[PDB]
């Protein structure tokens, strides 16, 4: 049960949602800073 | 009679002929006709050719268990070199397709044809009143004809040593080539291979851009071509649309507005390209080869450390070490 | 066997285009 | 509603524009070039392929690449973090974890950039004809650097990033899999060779013969960014080629639609003969002939020829670019020739 | 048209064309699960592919018999 | 503001030398073969 | 115009801008290293 | 019966046939070597 | 024909520009070359040093041979001097 | 030993011949 | 020579079949009346 | 066989001349406007 190999795979799953988190992070937001019509 | 030469004169060139028979379609008509019935023979009933002086014939014709892949009009003879062989040259024709004659028949009425050919592709122009230069286009081509079928073999010395009439006859040639040369490893064959691909990128990109920009004037069950007369006035899509699109896709000045100057970067590049490589076959045909990076970084004590250049060197004295298996008696090969 | 068939094919081929040429759609201007 | 505030910020058109596709092709895009770049200066191949791979080490732009992995790894993915390099940089390196790094990034990135032109396409309104063409150098990339290499034993196999490293991969095709001959291949060139030809011959015909729009000699001035009448004449053009070649085009919409199609078929047919060369059904040889040459001493063409250019490629090749096998082939069992 | 026993039977079944549920509806459920699809391929890809190893799951012609 | 056409033939001059820099590199670095 | 400074294109232009010189940098350094 | 009213008529221009006839012939031309192998 | 950002041909101009960049490319400049000058991009990339491709007398290769055990076996292949 | 300090000042010469030129402002 | 038995067959109605479709099409395209 | 050597020799003469005395006939003359 949870071998260094699936630890791993935790660590680049955990790793990667950061990653798209951040990027829609920052993206949401500065979205709603400017778009006026 | 106006007077019959003076006629002659009007009929050849005359600009309502279904073909254009030119001045230099005079040349070009008996000399092509002669390239290719002798050829046509020789790829189908042509007898064994023995390509290297060393009487070893290589059939190359159907008839003589050749098939379309493999069969091929062999190079005349290496004990003949560079000297001229017309048939009239031959005690007999028997002696004439042992040694390859049929070979110069025929790359010369070629080479000599398709140059005139190109002398035609002004000519019309000229009784036309457009610009000249298509001709230059096919300077390209042309001048890599004449690289591969002429220029090659004065510079090694014979005529056995340019490139065969078929199509496993030409992979010979390349693989040779780069045994001898290391073409891949050399400016001139890089920008031949860039101005290829660039064209065919190039020739894809211009092709859907305005493919992809239409007006719309077909129903949607009728070819999206009929969309189109032969005499139209104005243009047949929205080359403002067009650049709208590919200027986003990479970025505004980046991208063609002017059809002009996109029409002549289309035709620039390639013909370049080649012309480069065209060269590069009539460069390497003086032993300026490839560059040579074998052995070059080494480590601190002296040791040899390859690079993917050396790998190509094992490849490369692999082709050197078995062509012409029976055709060499000393060490280096000069020839 | 074969060799006929490679010939007859590029026979073939060679009709086309004679056909093609002397005998394509005239090209009509304007109305069309 | 925030979804259509992220949308409306994305698709405003910027200097770079760059939509929702960006979020995928400019994080790979970048990542790709990247690593390349950082390979090709830094990363060795030493560990790898006993090899000298970057500036670092004195190779010069045409020996320089970004070498794959050792052979070992097999078709392992070598993510920085799995069971190889386990979470350590440096030893990543060392195993050639920077090339399935790029390989799969590139490879997103050309998803994304298909998307793009898709997704440009749509918002500017036009038909998506640039992006059915784009598939063609999908399938290249795709077959032949992740599809071949995962029908042989591994990554080791596949091209290698670099200029002279993928002369190799063209030497090593034609030793091996004899791939000139192949009926694939052979209509791949005649579309790319066939395609830059309708490119430089087109190109030329329209600019000799262009109708005259101004009182210049450089004609590139004379020219209409806004439509109207056609820049060059169309009938023109047809008379000339159809006197001097015979045909000649008379339809600039199926003109230009053949000019898709010609090199956008030839790359997938290229693609088609490798994938079959992933499980080695390579096109290598023509039965009739071999079994004549056995029987027959004095029988030769130039297809036996090339057969044995062959044996000579993979004899001198095979050690030093099948490290892992560790080759030992002595003086005398060397095919040669005599003297050479 | 043509009606027929079986197909007044199954006139329901086809007749609510074009209805669609309001605004973003399903949507953000859906995308959950489709979440978690991806994220379960990503692991019978790296079990196959050996580069997520777990004892017990043996990827070989062996843990056979 | 500085004239383009001197931004250029120095930013110009300026690479042939870093380019001309790893041409000399050819015949001494490691890339050598002495 | 009032234009700004920092922009996307701004950020693009320097992704690949300031690495760039920063490996021209370190390879011009290489043209020195012997044995 | 009904004449189905989803019909419509098929079309093959001559240069059609000509460029049709140039591929099926030339592919033949390419293949017939491995077919007789 | 425009967009927001500030026309490229002003900015190359501007004397601010340069007082900016004259003293940030140069920055970034000896940096990379410090990088490899003192050696630490050989560490951060594993990369050989002209002394270290070899033991001075083995003349073999140091191939990995597999994968799992790999980092482990390249560790042992930097020990014989390597 | 470096000569470079040759090249250098031919080398901003052509340049140079043209800038007095801008400044000088006449004849290009 | 040592060829395959069915290449001749294989070739013929590679050639056959889709020419005859073709001209088929192309001969009721052309007898349309207007 | 010394006799084809002459045929062929007349028949490229043949052409040859018709070629030269060809754009000799005011060739430039020859075309849509000015001449
Ligand atoms: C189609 C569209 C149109 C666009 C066209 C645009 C124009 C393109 C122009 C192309 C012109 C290319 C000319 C190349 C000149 C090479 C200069 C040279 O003589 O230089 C030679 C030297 C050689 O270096 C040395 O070469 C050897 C020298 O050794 C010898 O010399 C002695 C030392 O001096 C010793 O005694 C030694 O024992 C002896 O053997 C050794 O190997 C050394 O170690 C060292 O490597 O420099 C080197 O080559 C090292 C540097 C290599 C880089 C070269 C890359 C060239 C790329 C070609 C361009 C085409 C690309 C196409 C892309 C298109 C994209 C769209
Ligand atoms: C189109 C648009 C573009 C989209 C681009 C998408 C990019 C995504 C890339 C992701 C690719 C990951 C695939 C990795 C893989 O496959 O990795 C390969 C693995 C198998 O790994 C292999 O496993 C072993 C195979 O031997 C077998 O035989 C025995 C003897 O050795 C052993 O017991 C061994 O356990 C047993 O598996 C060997 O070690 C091999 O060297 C290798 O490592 O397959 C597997 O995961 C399962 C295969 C899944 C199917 C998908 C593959 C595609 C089809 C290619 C077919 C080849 C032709
Ligand atoms: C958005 C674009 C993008 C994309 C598509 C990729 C894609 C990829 N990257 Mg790259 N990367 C990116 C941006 C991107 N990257 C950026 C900007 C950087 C710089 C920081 C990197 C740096 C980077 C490195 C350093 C590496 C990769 C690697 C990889 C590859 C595999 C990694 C993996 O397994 O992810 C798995 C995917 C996920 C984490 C997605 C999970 C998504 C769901 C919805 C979240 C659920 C989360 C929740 C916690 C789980 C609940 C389940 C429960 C049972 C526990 C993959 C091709 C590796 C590689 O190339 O290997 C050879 C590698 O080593 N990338
Ligand atoms: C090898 C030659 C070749 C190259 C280099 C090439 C390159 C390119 N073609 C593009 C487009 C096209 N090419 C097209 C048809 C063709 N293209 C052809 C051949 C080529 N096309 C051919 C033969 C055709 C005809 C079928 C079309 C129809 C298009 C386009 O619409 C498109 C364009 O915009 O036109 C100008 C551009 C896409 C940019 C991009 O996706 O950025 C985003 C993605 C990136 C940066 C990821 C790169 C990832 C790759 C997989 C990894 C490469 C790894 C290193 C970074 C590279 C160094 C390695 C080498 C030394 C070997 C790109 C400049
Ligand atoms: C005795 C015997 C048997 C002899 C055998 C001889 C022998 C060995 C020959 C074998 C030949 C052989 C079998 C080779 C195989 C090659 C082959 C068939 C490849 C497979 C092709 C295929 C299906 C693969 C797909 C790739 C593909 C689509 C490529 C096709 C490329 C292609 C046909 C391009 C043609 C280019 C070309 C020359 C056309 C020019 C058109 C033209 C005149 C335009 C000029 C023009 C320009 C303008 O700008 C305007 C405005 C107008 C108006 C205009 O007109
Ligand atoms: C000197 C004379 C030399 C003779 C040259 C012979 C030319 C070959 C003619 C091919 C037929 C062309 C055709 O059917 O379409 C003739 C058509 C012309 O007809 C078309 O009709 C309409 C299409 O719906 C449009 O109006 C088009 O614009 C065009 O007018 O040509 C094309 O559009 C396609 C361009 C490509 C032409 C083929 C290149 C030839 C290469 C042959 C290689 C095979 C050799 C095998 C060796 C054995
Ligand atoms: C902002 C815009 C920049 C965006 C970057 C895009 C990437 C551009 C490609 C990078 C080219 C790498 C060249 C390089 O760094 O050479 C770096 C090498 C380093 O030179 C080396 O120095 C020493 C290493 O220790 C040794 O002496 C070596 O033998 C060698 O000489 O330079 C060269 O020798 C080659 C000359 C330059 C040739 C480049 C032309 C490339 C043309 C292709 C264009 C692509 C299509
Ligand atoms: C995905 C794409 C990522 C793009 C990342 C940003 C790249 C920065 C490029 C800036 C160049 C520019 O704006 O044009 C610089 C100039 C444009 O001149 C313009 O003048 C003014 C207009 O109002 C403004 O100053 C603009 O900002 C711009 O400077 O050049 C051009 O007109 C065309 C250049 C096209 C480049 C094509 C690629 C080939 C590069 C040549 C190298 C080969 C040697
Ligand atoms: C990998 C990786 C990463 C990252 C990184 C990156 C992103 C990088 C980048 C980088 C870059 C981005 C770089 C660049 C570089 C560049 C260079 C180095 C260049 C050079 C150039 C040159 C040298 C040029 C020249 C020329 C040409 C080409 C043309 C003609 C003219 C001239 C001569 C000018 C991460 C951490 C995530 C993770 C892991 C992996
Ligand atoms: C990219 C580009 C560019 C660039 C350029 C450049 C960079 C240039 C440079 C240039 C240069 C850099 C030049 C130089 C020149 C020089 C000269 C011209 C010289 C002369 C000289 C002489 C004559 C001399 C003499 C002598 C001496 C000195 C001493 C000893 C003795 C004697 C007497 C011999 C431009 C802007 C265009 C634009 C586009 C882009
Ligand atoms: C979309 C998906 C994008 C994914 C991007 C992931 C990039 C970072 O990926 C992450 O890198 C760090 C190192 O910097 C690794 O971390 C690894 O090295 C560090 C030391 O440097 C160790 O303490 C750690 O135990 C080890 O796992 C993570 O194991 C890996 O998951
Ligand atoms: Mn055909 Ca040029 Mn390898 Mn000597 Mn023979
Ligand atoms: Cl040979
Ligand atoms: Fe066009």
């Amino acid at each position: 049960t949870i071998t260094p190999s699936l630890k791993g795979f935790f660590i680049g799953l955990l790793s990667g949602a950061v990653v798209l988190g951040l990027t829609f992070a920052v993206l949401i937001a500065i979205s709603q800073i400017d778009k006026v019509q | 009679s106006a007077n019959l030469w003076e006629r002659f004169c009007n009929w050849v060139t005359s600009t309502d002929n279904r073909l254009y028979v030119g001045w230099f379609g005079v040349i070009m008509i008996p000399t092509l006709l002669a390239a290719t019935i002798c050829f046509v023979i020789a790829f189908i009933a042509a007898p064994p050719v023995d390509i290297d002086g060393i009487r070893e014939p290589v059939s190359g014709s159907l008839l003589y268990g050749n098939n379309i892949i493999t069969g091929a009009v062999v190079p005349s003879s290496n004990a003949i070199g560079l000297h001229f062989y017309p048939i009239w040259e031959a005690a007999s024709l028997d002696e004439w397709l042992y040694n390859g004659g049929p070979y110069q028949l025929i790359i010369f009425h070629f080479l000599l044809g398709a140059s005139c050919y190109m002398g035609r592709q002004w000519e019309l122009s000229y009784r036309l009143g457009m610009r000249p230069w298509i001709c230059v286009a096919y300077s390209a081509p042309l001048a890599s004809a004449f690289a591969v079928f002429l220029i090659y073999p004065i510079g090694q010395g014979s005529f056995s040593d340019g490139m065969p009439l078929g199509i496993s006859g030409t992979f010979n040639f390349m693989i040779v080539f780069q045994a001898e040369h290391n073409i891949l490893m050399h400016p001139f064959h890089q920008l031949g291979v860039a101005g290829v691909f660039g064209g065919a990128l190039f020739c894809a990109m211009h092709g859907s851009l305005v493919t992809s920009s239409l007006i719309r004037e077909t129903t949607e069950t009728e070819s999206a071509n009929y969309g189109y007369k032969f005499g139209q006035e104005e243009e047949t899509y929205n080359i403002v649309a067009a650049h709208g699109y590919f200027g986003r896709l990479i970025f505004q000045y980046a991208s063609f507005n002017n059809s002009r100057s996109l029409h002549f970067f289309l035709a620039a590049w390639p013909v370049v390209g080649v012309w480069f490589t065209a060269l590069g076959i009539s460069t390497m045909a003086f032993n300026l080869n490839g560059f040579n990076f074998n052995h070059s970084v080494i480590d601190a004590k002296g040791n040899v450390i390859n690079t993917w250049a050396d790998i190509i060197n094992r490849a490369n004295l692999g082709m050197e070490v078995m062509h012409e298996r029976n055709a060499h008696n000393f060490p280096l090969d000069l020839a | 066997m074969e060799t006929i068939t490679y010939v007859f094919i590029f026979a073939c081929i060679i009709a086309l285009f004679f056909f093609a040429i002397f005998f394509r759609e005239p090209p009509r201007i304007t109305k069309k | 509603g925030w979804f259509d505030i992220l949308d409306d910020w994305l698709k405003r058109d910027r200097f770079v524009f760059v939509g929702w596709s960006g979020i995928l092709l400019f994080p790979c895009a970048y990542l790709a070039l990247g690593g390349w770049l950082t390979g090709t200066t830094f990363v060795t191949s030493w560990y790898t392929h006993g090899l000298a791979s970057s500036y670092l080490e004195g190779c010069n732009f045409l020996t320089v690449a970004v070498s794959t992995p050792a052979n070992s790894m097999g078709h392992s993915l070598l993510l920085l973090w799995g069971p190889e390099a386990q979470g350590d940089f440096t030893r990543w390196c060392q195993l050639g974890g920077l090339w399935t790094f790029i390989a799969l990034h590139g490879a997103f990135g050309l998803i994304g950039f298909m998307l793009r032109q898709f997704e440009i396409a749509r918002l500017v309104g036009v038909r998506p004809y640039n992006a059915i063409a784009f598939s063609a150098p999908i399938a290249v990339f795709v077959s032949v650097f992740l599809i071949y290499p995962l029908g042989q034993s591994s990554w080791f196999f596949a091209p290698s990033f670099g200029v002279a490293a993928i002369f190799r991969f063209l030497l090593f095709f034609q030793g091996f899999h004899n791939w000139t001959l192949n009926p694939f291949h052979m209509m791949g060139v005649a579309g790319v060779l066939g395609g830059a030809l309708l490119c430089a011959i087109h190109g030329a015909t329209v600019e000799n013969t262009l109708f005259q729009d101004g009182e210049g000699a450089s004609t590139f001035r004379a020219f209409n960014p806004t439509q109207a009448e056609e820049t060059y004449s169309m009938v023109t053009a047809n008379r000339f080629w159809s006197q001097i070649f015979g045909i000649a085009f008379s339809n600039k919409r199926w003109l230009h639609f053949f000019m898709l199609f010609v090199p956008v078929t030839g790359l997938w047919m290229s693609a088609i003969g490798v994938v079959g060369l992933a499980l080695n059904l390579r096109s290598y040889d023509f039965i009739s002939q071999e079994i004549r040459a056995a029987e027959d001493p004095e029988f030769e063409t130039f297809y036996t020829k090339n057969l044995l250019l062959n044996e000579g490629i993979r004899a001198w090749m095979a050690p030093q670019d099948q490290p892992h096998e560790n080759f030992v082939f002595p003086e005398e069992v060397l095919p040669r020739g005599n003297a050479l | 048209a043509r009606r027929t026993w079986l197909g007044d039977i199954l006139r329901p079944l086809n007749s609510e064309y074009g209805k669609v549920a309001p605004g973003w509806g399903t949507t953000p459920l859906m995308a959950v699960f489709m979440g978690l699809f991806l994220v379960f391929l990503l692991i019978i890809l790296e079990i196959y592919n050996s580069t997520l190893i777990l004892d017990g799951v043996n990827v070989s012609w062996k843990a056979l018999g | 503001r500085i004239p383009l056409w001197i931004v250029a033939t120095v930013a110009g001059m300026g690479v042939i030398v870093i380019v001309g820099l790893f041409f000399y590199g050819a015949y001494a670095g490691l890339g050598s073969s002495l | 115009v009032s234009y700004p400074i920092f922009t996307v294109r701004w950020v693009a232009v320097h992704t690949l801008a300031v690495p760039t010189i920063f490996f021209l940098g370190a390879i011009a350094a290489m043209q020195f290293i012997q044995r | 019966m009904e004449p189905n009213p989803n019909r419509q008529p098929v079309e093959l221009n001559r240069t059609s046939l000509y460029l049709g006839l140039l591929l099926i012939l030339v592919l033949a031309l390419l293949f017939s070597s491995y077919f007789f192998n | 024909g425009t967009t927001g950002e500030r026309p490229f041909s002003d900015i190359i101009t501007s004397v601010r520009y340069w007082v900016i960049h004259s003293i940030t490319i140069p920055a970034l400049f000896i940096a990379g070359w410090l990088f490899v000058s003192t050696g630490l991009a050989y560490d951060v990339f594993g990369t050989p040093r002209p002394d270290s491709y070899y033991a001075q007398e083995q003349r073999s290769i140091p191939l990995v041979t597999d994968r799992f055990e790999a980092k482990q076996q390249v560790e042992t292949f930097l020990e014989q001097l390597k | 030993i470096a000569q470079l300090t040759m090249i250098a000042m031919i080398g901003i010469a052509g340049p140079m011949i043209i800038f007095l030129l801008a400044v000088r402002r006449g004849n290009l | 020579m040592e060829v395959n038995q069915l290449g001749l067959i294989a070739t013929a109605l590679f050639v056959l079949v889709p020419s005859v479709f073709l001209i088929i099409l192309y001969v009721q395209t052309e007898s349309q009346q207007k | 066989m010394e006799t084809l050597k002459i045929t062929v020799y007349i028949v490229v003469t043949f052409f040859v001349l018709l070629f030269v005395f060809g754009f000799l006939s005011g060739d430039p003359a020859r075309n849509p406007k000015r001449k």
